[PDB]
């Protein structure tokens, strides 16, 4: 999805870019833009990307919506590129977050799935309650079954 | 020569680590050097060269975004003196782990910035059945010259003599390391759609912390 | 595109009901991305197309989810909505409290 995102248009637009270059410099954008590519098709994507600089080094952030041609159909994609993404319910004035996500790590309150496909799955802490690893392991304190344990070999104490 | 510290006890916390040593034999005249690394260097000779100085103090707390929840920290330690360095100590650390916490020190963090307080935390309208829609992008300088960016589109409506706000905010503010961005969305019912082939089931929905 | 329509946007809207008002932001796009830009990064975090989410490690307080596979064909470990634990090894520092057991050694 990286690659997919670098050969789009959001991608060099609203990163890439290298807008203002001396310090203490920045830039508040927002454009909306529709135009016909090469291809004879139409490509449109309306954007906010917002940029600072501070000694001689760019920070840029954005929020951006588009959508392009591909050869078989129009694809349209909607990016966010900042350090910290937080959604908030503000019912009766909540402030605490359910979904934050920073630094390539999404912080969750509980969630409802349909099916998941983790290969590590830890219940967190030094020396993890449960856990569950790529190579079939599962690590637990006490399993209580209420039907068949079939297994190839068995190390009991008592 | 003062002797290497007995223990170390690593206090985890939200993107922070403490550490604080204690050694077997009680000496309030020596103080101890703290060293901070990501990735464990197999010669002990060469930390004070490869490893970042935390500082030296009795005690002391590295809180930074850098530190992240489910991976290891080392921290050497070495206790000092009128006399002279001690051995180094390696100790390891993690941050914590709970969502929960977590997400209260982003409630934290989000509350001290500029879009806690202009998303929420303003009581604009007060008659009843009374609605306004503002959208603005302002950049402007704060008071240590330094410069902060935001745009944001923010709905409030009251009703019975009550406040019901909803926002989409983009800001980049300044902090002690520089400029840091954030993303906020406040609102009752957050929703993503794959609107291919008439596809109107949401594929991600988040509302009322679920 | 060849009588074929494309419509995608971003939302936000406060509308009311018998309850208040109630607020709501959508967006409509084939793929939702989070990127984050520190030290120059481009590999997305949270990648959202076609009812499906791609995501890198999570933290969280609750999972309810009747289907959990560690991937793969003949996946490592896998539970199902039928209770049945499928693993390669297991160990556990206390008790194993089964109705029955088949084991060969």
């Amino acid at each position: 999805f990286k690659g997919k995102i670098t050969e789009s248009h959001l991608g060099k637009e609203l990163l890439e870019k290298v807008e203002l270059t001396e310090d203490n410099a920045s830039r508040l954008e927002e454009f909306s833009k529709e135009w016909k590519d090469a291809s004879d098709k139409w490509n449109a994507m309306w954007a906010v990307k917002i940029e600072q600089t501070k000694d001689g080094k760019h920070y840029v952030a954005g929020i951006g919506l588009s959508m392009e041609d591909t050869e078989e159909g129009k694809l349209s994609q909607f990016l966010v590129a900042a350090n910290r993404i937080a959604f908030i319910d503000p019912a009766n004035g909540n402030e605490t977050p359910m979904f934050v996500a920073q630094g390539n790590q999404i912080f969750m309150n509980d969630v409802f799935l349909k099916r998941l496909t983790a290969p590590t799955i830890t219940s967190g802490g030094n020396p993890p309650a449960f856990s569950l690893t790529p190579d079939g392991k599962l690590t637990a304190k006490n399993a209580d079954i209420s039907g068949s344990v079939n297994a190839n070999s068995g190390t009991l104490s008592n | 020569a003062p002797a290497a510290p007995s223990r170390i006890e690593l206090t985890p916390g939200y993107f922070q680590i403490t550490a604080t040593p204690h050694l077997a034999v009680y000496d309030p005249t020596v103080q101890f050097e703290f060293w901070f690394s990501e990735k464990q260097i197999a010669d002990i000779r060469q930390v004070e060269t490869s490893t970042r100085y935390l500082g030296t103090a009795l005690y002391w707390i590295a809180a930074s975004i850098n530190i992240k929840p489910g991976h290891d920290y080392y921290f050497y330690i070495r206790s000092v003196n009128t006399v002279g360095k001690s051995a180094f100590v390696e100790a390891v650390g993690r941050a914590s782990d709970d969502a929960e916490g977590y997400l209260d020190f982003f409630k934290g963090k989000i509350t001290e910035s500029h879009l806690g307080k202009e998303l929420l935390e303003k009581v604009e309208l007060t008659e009843d059945n009374a609605s306004r829609l503002e959208e603005f992008s302002k950049e402007w300088k704060d008071a240590s010259d330094k410069w902060n960016a935001m745009w944001a589109v923010k709905i409030e409506q009251t009703k019975d003599g009550k406040h019901y706000v909803a926002g989409i905010g983009l800001s980049m503010e300044d902090t002690e390391e520089g400029k840091l961005s954030q993303f906020l969305v406040a609102a009752n019912r957050i929703a993503f759609i794959d609107p291919a082939n008439g596809n109107e089931t949401p594929m991600f929905v988040a509302q009322g912390n679920q």
